[PDB]
């Protein structure tokens, strides 16, 4: 059978964390770092972002507010600068690596004066104030967390959206199964697994969107729009 | 991150 879940990948869970926290670490504070050497695919990723969180910002009912952003494993900011910052009139970010979070503060430049608060913590150990954000997105990370840490995170994240806030998950998504990388110790997991975690935590889809334009290569990038 | 099929 293909694994279905982290329990079945994941021999140490203090050891899938750990190795993950020094792998990270070890990495420049640049945009190459922060995509593993694709630094050049970020242009069609934040174009393609946009179209998507767009869909949600027009006028009706349902409006997204532009209040409050929380940018999850935000890294040094790429998604923060090119973005969030342009839409949200605050920004919040979270990472687990305080070097990035430090080399944040150059590279954000004077805009980075509306990134209200830098945290840094693992997502795990991290409870977002309850009724803060506007949009909650989670790019990139969500394969560093256990199933049972994931879900969780995802339900301590539904409690700190604002009316009408949305939670966008764009990553790396397998063909099939639950597959470890053991090098940056993180999980890679088909969209069904994916979707029984979105809802197991409470949460529902809106939509759901292939990333387009990526070299042929690598995993294929899907996001999610959840509320 | 993104990254090579494994
Ligand atoms: N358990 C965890 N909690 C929070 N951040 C984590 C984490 N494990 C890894 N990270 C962070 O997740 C990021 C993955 S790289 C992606 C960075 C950013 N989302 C972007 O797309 O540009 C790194 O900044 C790393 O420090």
């Amino acid at each position: 059978v293909p694994r279905g879940s982290t329990s079945e990948v994941i021999e140490d869970e203090k050891q899938f964390y750990s190795k993950a926290k020094t792998y990270w670490k070890q990495i420049p504070p640049t945009v190459d770092g922060m995509l593993g050497g694709y630094g050049h695919i970020s242009s069609i990723d934040i174009n393609s972002s946009r179209k998507f969180l767009q869909r949600f910002l027009r006028e009706g009912p349902n409006k997204t507010g532009t209040s409050c952003a929380l940018d999850c494993g935000a890294g040094i900011g790429r998604i923060t600068k090119r973005l969030l910052l342009p839409l949200f009139r605050e920004v919040d970010m979270v990472d687990i690596t305080e070097d990035f979070l430090v080399q944040a503060k150059t590279y954000l430049g004077e805009e980075g004066k509306r990134v209200r608060n830098y945290f840094c913590c693992g997502l795990q150990d991290f409870t977002p104030e309850p009724d803060s954000y506007d949009v909650i997105w989670i790019q990139w990370v969500i394969g560093h967390l256990t199933d049972q840490h994931l879900a969780e995170f995802l339900r301590r994240c539904k409690g700190s959206l604002r009316p009408n806030g949305i939670i966008v998950i764009k990553d790396n998504m397998a063909q099939e199964g639950v597959i470890l990388d053991d090098v940056d110790s993180s999980v890679c997991r088909d969209l069904d697994v994916v979707r029984r975690i979105i809802c197991s935590a409470g949460l529902s889809l809106l939509a759901e969107e292939r990333q387009e334009n990526l070299p042929d290569e690598i995993y294929h990038v899907y996001s999610f729009a959840l509320r | 991150r993104p990254k090579r099929i494994a």
